DNA sequence: AATAAACAATACATAACAAAACATATAAAAACCA
DNA sequence: TGGTTTTTATATGTTTTGTTATGTATTGTTTATT
């Protein structure tokens, strides 16, 4: 059970989104208005942020923190750069991606009583 | 319930009965004529608009009494609340937090604070700014204290 | 004038001493706490890395210490007619297996020669390490950052230390000082390795955060450096669960910063700190007298006077009708020492060892006294049902704490300290009026340079076209001011030229145009997407 | 596809960009600009209380920074705590962060001897950085609490400062109680960089500036197209009389017919074309002084045999109209 | 069909170590053995992506095709019938 | 249930291209012996 | 300090792979008749 902080935790629940998913549909069916096994795909920056603010329980704005834990992400290297380890930060041309299995995403979901098998339909 | 019967249009004549009630200056008067006018072609639903703009100006050009008086606050929005037939102040609120973001992207309410000269200006600055000298509202304020002392103590003689 | 040159040096209060002696005598206890965990930390490695004796006795000594910042130094023993080392390797010096071997070869043999008072930094000196320096050899290997390293080097790197097994006049101890998930670590090794690693591995915790032994011992610390002067409001101590739960690695450097930063509001603008110590009685004043009486305990209870009296001449008279009574009347209240401070510490010892009970938070402790949830918050071991009766305390409402009191009811430190970083910038580019109050009436009727545009770049598409959405910023400039600001200057004469041309509006607007849109890059706002095509941009920055 | 485009835009020279740029950023909002750095002003005896903390002071907002910063710390605060704590004033050292130059050798190399040298550090001197600087800070635990060195980093999201390698080295100094760290950054990806590993070595603060200032220093360095149809634009000016011949005949039938690939003209009759008016005697005299405008770029040749300019066709009677005529 | 220990997750890694050094896989892009020198000498500097997505995720590709293995594979054992499809 | 015929709606093969993986090169930084 | 080697930043080239648009071919839908 990791011992990360709940808007980390949050942070890491939306980051295994973006595993099967693309930008041709992500943004049909999540709307304001199976690759389970497959590896993932690649992020780009304002995404996470994108679905961030959608999965949270208006009630939260504040984002420093959540800056905060991207990097303390970074150092875990559960989510890493596609790139060199140098650069990422300034908004250049950087992909994302996850590395953690579905297992340990499966108990984390749990532990904050978030229910992610829904959203994964082949 | 009469908000949410919608698609109904608020002629000239229909919305200068809505703002001479709720006594707005012939400057704004107009203007809300005038921004009907734009919003009566990408609109959605014309009830919910309308009335969105209304309190938020009702906000700025009489808060030299809504500052000095709280209770006002809640006369302005229950007089529409029964002039709009509202279920209650639940949905009206959810209204003046939408359009006010909606508003903010256009020019004549960054003249209609700084014409009006209403705000405060000078908290503003001291709040944004991160001054350790601003206001903390664990007081209540000189003025406002004052205005609870001379009301009390001619109450009490 | 030499700014493109980097880097270029030049050489060019009654209240805030009783700050003085209060902020050092606090921070007396917190570094002194310090280094209490700093002397636990030093010494649970230095047993723990001697005394065991295997009796296959080729394997060497692993140590996981999980939850570690990386940051974790140590010291070694003495440990005459032996040499013992430490050797620290950073995955920024960690490129490969040729590397990782060759500096750390060079990190020992100048730490060698040092003691000793040409050679080949391989493992050709661990061997001969018995006659080119006398004594044995006890290498320690402080790995900081361990999951960072592409671990294929790493199980590379420790069959290269495997072969080090057959000389035995040398030990070696590795330290794995891992950020934490021991389980992803059995994850990305060889198998073939973990079988090497598991002779005797030691799963030591070193955590900052375990079971709060520190995080309630150094906010109870803070509770007795301001015993009885002050007071801590319930709006005040959430933000201190709320915030300091948002970070679990470091909470203890994280509440000394918002602590001490709050405390140093307090005496920046609070008139009443002086008279903290009684003995500044003498500084009275009017103006002290004045500022008193909008105390919101203060008037309240005046209205507790007058419901109560209904008879209120006496109420009357001990307000500003007479001033000697008037502060009479206030210093009646000052010594007010509140014991919810002792209270705490009388059950803050009691259930440690009386229930020894660890797992539990002192601040939230203290936040349910301050509401009476203290029922409800010893409800969550069903251990203190012998003793609610006697750990009970009803939090009393106290009178004229509001003078003495600490609390984010202004947000300041909510904003100076956490400020809603891309939320601010945002406001503060659709807005602008609030920031900012011959040529400044072309101002009342045009909008500053960097604005302008950005009510029309959200209403603009997710990639947009650059000529188009200056031709609707052409829009937004009317025509007549612009000709009345480029003929505004007589005295000029190379800018009057450009005045007098016809196509002077359109071309001006391209200059104004290519200064915003320039400056909308260090600020990574809009990205230029495929570059040397540069006809459409993409924007990242939404509301939100 | 019809897309309006940066190249159909009505064009401006060097000297009559800079100069209608220096009028707007002195004389636009002069007044109220003035009025907002008043305002701030009293700010000033806060940050030096605080400063007194060791807090790492950091600066966002919209707008350039760089002057203001520059009042704060040389001006205000540098002589102002020399004479609180009792001779020159304290040293100040700048960092230009804008300055993509800044390495993280050089920068400490002036640090070690803008501190003290009290021992022999150039032994320590051997990746030693984070090695010299962690035998600075446990000396510098046990010393009298006095600032003696106040550093500026402008903007900090720069491109070298931002670097991770330099990033850590920062934060290492930034624990020291004897020196004070005031820097600002514009980016708003900014608390990306730092994790609570790096914050809790930095234990930073904020503050809004928002001048709305028009960075002049920090636009020197970026370039958009306006820093080729206007490299060629002057090699034109200096070469043979003849060359500006040939390709006044060589743009007249090439605009003939964007100027695109379409327009262009085969290789045989361009060799006659510029034989009738007695220029071109022959292939080699004619694409010798075509490879000069091959050389610079100036041309181009797909596939009958295809030369044609890569300039629109504004640009190309641009061309005419001026430089040719 | 009819027994037959089935492993768990955590084991059968110890020996998919062995079969990917015993060459009957090979990862996906991965230029074995450098020519000269100081051309495997530039491909040591260059950090890689495949160890940084995880152990399970490598995509391993194959040595021996499926069709050979039942030409091999004696009919007596058990698994003859999975060698066809 | 099958056949036929007119018409509408959808799928398919490929063209054109984008982008990521895979690959090399060299001047500037940065260690690093010495 | 000082030369020398090693890594990194910047820059471009190569091959595989995946997406989309579109004109043409296929397939479904309805109605009359056997």
């Amino acid at each position: 059970t990791y011992d990360l902080s709940i808007i980390s935790k949050y942070l890491l629940i939306a980051s295994y989104i973006c595993s099967y998913l693309e930008p041709r549909y992500d943004a049909s069916i999540f709307s304001r208005k199976n690759p389970r096994y497959l590896q993932p795909s690649l992020f780009a920056i304002e995404r996470l942020l994108a679905i961030f603010q959608a999965i949270f329980p208006s009630l939260m704005k504040a984002n420093i923190e959540v800056f905060q834990n991207l990097s303390e992400l970074h150092t875990l290297k559960l989510i890493a750069t596609t790139m060199n380890k140098n650069i990422d930060y300034l908004s250049p041309k950087v992909r994302w991606k996850v590395n953690v299995p579905w297992e340990i995403i499966k108990e984390i979901s749990e532990s904050v009583h978030f229910n992610i098998s829904d959203y994964f339909s082949d | 319930s009469l908000l949410v019967k919608k698609y109904c249009k608020m002629t000239t004549e229909e919305i200068i009965r809505l703002c001479n009630d709720f006594e707005l200056p012939r400057e704004v008067a107009y203007k809300i004529v005038d921004e009907y006018n734009i919003n009566a072609s990408r609109l959605v639903c014309p009830w919910q608009l309308v009335c969105g703009l209304v309190l938020n100006c009702t906000f700025i050009v009489f808060n030299e009494r809504r500052r000095k008086d709280p209770r006002i606050d809640h006369f302005i929005v229950s007089k529409m609340c029964s002039l709009m037939l509202t279920s209650k102040v639940d949905d009206v609120i959810e209204c003046v937090k939408l359009v006010k973001e909606l508003i903010i992207g256009e020019k004549w309410f960054r003249d209609l604070q700084i014409r009006y000269d209403d705000f405060r200006y000078d908290e503003i600055i001291f709040r944004k700014l991160g001054s350790m000298l601003q206001t903390t509202n664990i007081l209540v304020t000189d003025d406002q204290y004052n205005i609870w002392k001379k009301r009390i103590e001619m109450d009490l003689a | 004038a030499d700014a493109q040159r980097s880097h270029y040096t030049v050489y060019p209060e009654k209240r805030w001493e009783l700050y003085h002696q209060l902020h050092s005598h606090f921070h007396d206890q917190v570094d002194h706490i310090i280094d209490n965990i700093e002397a636990d930390l030093k010494a649970e490695i230095s047993d723990l890395l001697y005394s065991e004796t295997t009796q296959k006795r080729r394997c060497f000594n692993t140590i996981f210490l999980l939850g570690s910042d990386s940051t974790t130094k140590i010291e070694l023993k003495d440990e005459s007619s032996r040499y013992n080392v430490l050797i620290e390797l950073t995955p920024k010096e960690s490129p490969n297996v040729r590397m990782m071997l060759r500096r750390s070869m060079y990190k020992l043999y100048s730490a060698a020669d040092a003691e000793e008072h040409d050679v080949s930094y391989d493992l050709s000196l661990v061997e001969n390490f018995k006659r080119l320096f006398g004594k044995d050899l006890a290498m320690v290997f402080n790995f900081k950052d361990v999951d960072s390293i592409n671990f294929n080097t790493l199980d590379n790197f420790i069959i290269l230390l495997k072969s080090a097994f057959k000389y035995d006049h040398v030990k070696i101890s590795l330290i794995f000082n891992i950020n934490t998930n021991l389980s992803n670590i059995e994850k990305n090794l060889r198998q073939s390795t973990i079988r090497l690693l598991k002779r005797n591995y030691h799963k030591l915790d070193v955590s900052s955060n375990k079971g709060f032994k520190y995080g309630n011992q150094i906010f109870q610390s803070f509770l007795d450096t301001v015993d009885g002067k002050l007071n801590l409001s319930d709006r005040f101590v959430e933000f201190i669960l709320s915030k300091m739960a948002n970070n679990t690695n470091h909470n203890l450097q994280l509440l000394t910063k918002m602590l001490d930063y709050s405390l140093m509001s307090y005496f920046f603008q609070n008139a009443f700190s002086v008279f903290i110590d009684p003995v500044n009685v003498d500084f009275l004043n009017d103006d002290y007298l004045k500022i008193l009486s909008r105390c919101p305990t203060f008037m309240f209870f005046v209205e507790g006077l007058i419901k109560q009296h209904a008879p209120a001449d006496e109420i009357l008279s001990l307000l500003t009708n007479k001033n000697r009574g008037l502060e009479e009347f206030f210093v009646e209240f000052l010594v007010r020492e509140n014991p919810i401070n002792g209270h705490a510490k009388f059950v803050a010892r009691f259930l440690e060892e009386e229930l020894n009970i660890t797992n539990f938070n002192l601040i939230e402790l203290y936040h349910n006294l301050l509401i009476g949830k203290l029922d409800s918050y010893l409800d969550r071991w069903s251990a203190c049902k012998e003793y609610k009766d006697r750990l009970h305390f009803e939090p009393i409402d106290t009178i004229f704490q509001e003078l003495f009191t600490l609390d984010n009811r202004s947000g300041l430190l909510t904003q100076s300290i956490f400020p809603s970083y891309k939320s601010n910038i945002e406001d503060n580019l659709l807005s602008w009026e609030q920031v900012l109050p011959l040529s400044g009436d072309l101002d009342k009727i045009m909008a500053p340079v960097l604005g302008q545009l950005f009510k029309l770049y959200r209403e603009a598409n997710m990639t947009i076209n650059i000529y188009d959405f200056y031709i609707a910023f052409r829009e937004t400039l009317p025509k007549e001011e612009i000709l009345n600001f480029i003929r505004k200057d007589p005295s000029n004469t190379k800018l009057l030229e450009l005045a007098e041309t016809p196509d002077a509006f359109d071309k001006v607007a391209l200059i104004l145009f290519m200064q915003a849109i320039f400056a909308f890059e260090n600020m990574g706002l809009i990205k230029f997407q495929s570059t040397k095509s540069y006809d459409l941009v993409e924007k990242c920055v939404w509301r939100g | 596809k019809s897309r309006h485009t940066m190249s159909m835009a009505p064009d401006v020279t060097r000297e009559e960009f800079s100069l209608v740029s220096n009028f707007f950023n002195e004389n636009f909002q002069k007044r109220p600009r003035q009025k907002l750095f008043e305002i701030q002003k009293k700010m000033f005896p806060q940050y030096w209380f605080e400063l007194t903390q060791g807090f790492s002071l950091l600066f966002y907002g919209v707008g350039s920074k760089r002057n203001f910063l520059e009042e704060f710390a040389i001006d205000y605060l540098s002589p102002k705590i020399a004479y609180s704590q009792l001779v020159n004033s304290i040293p100040c050292l700048i960092l230009n962060g804008y300055n993509p130059s800044c390495n993280y050798r050089d920068v400490f190399k002036e640090i070690t001897d803008l501190l003290v040298p009290a021992e022999l550090t150039r032994s320590e001197t051997k990746n030693h950085v984070i090695l010299q600087i962690q035998k600075m800070i446990d000396f510098y635990k046990n010393q009298p609490l006095d600032i003696k060195l106040i550093l500026v980093v402008h903007n900090l999201d720069g491109p070298s400062i931002r670097k991770n390698t330099f990033q850590t080295m920062l934060s290492f100094l930034s624990v020291i109680r004897q020196i004070a760290i005031v820097a600002s950054t514009d980016h708003i990806y900014a608390p990306l960089l730092w994790d609570n590993m790096k914050a809790q070595n930095y234990n930073f603060v904020f503050h809004d500036i928002s001048n709305f200032e028009p960075s002049t220093v920090e636009s020197t360095f970026q370039d958009v197209m306006k820093m080729g149809a206007e490299g060629a634009k002057y090699v034109l000016q200096s070469l043979t009389v003849n060359s500006k011949k040939m390709y006044k005949l060589l743009i007249e039938t090439q605009m003939q017919n964007r100027g695109t690939q379409r327009t262009g003209v085969e290789l045989k009759l361009f060799n006659h074309l510029c034989a009738a008016d007695f220029i071109a005697s022959n292939e080699i005299a004619l694409r010798s002084m075509l490879r000069e405008f091959i050389e610079h770029k100036m041309a181009n040749i797909t596939k009958m045999e295809i030369i044609w300019v890569p300039y629109t066709y504004a640009e190309l009677e641009k061309l005419l109209k001026t430089v040719l005529n | 069909r009819i027994t037959i220990k089935l492993w768990l997750k955590k084991d059968v890694k110890n020996v998919w170590e062995n079969l990917v050094q015993l060459d009957f896989f090979t990862e996906k892009s991965a230029v074995g053995l450098r020519d000269n020198a100081t051309a495997a000498f530039y491909a040591s500097n260059y950090q890689f992506q495949g160890t940084m997505i995880p152990f399970d995720l490598r995509s391993y590709q194959m040595q021996i095709i499926l069709q050979e293995l039942r030409r091999i594979i004696p009919k007596s054992n058990m698994y003859y019938s999975w060698t066809q499809l």
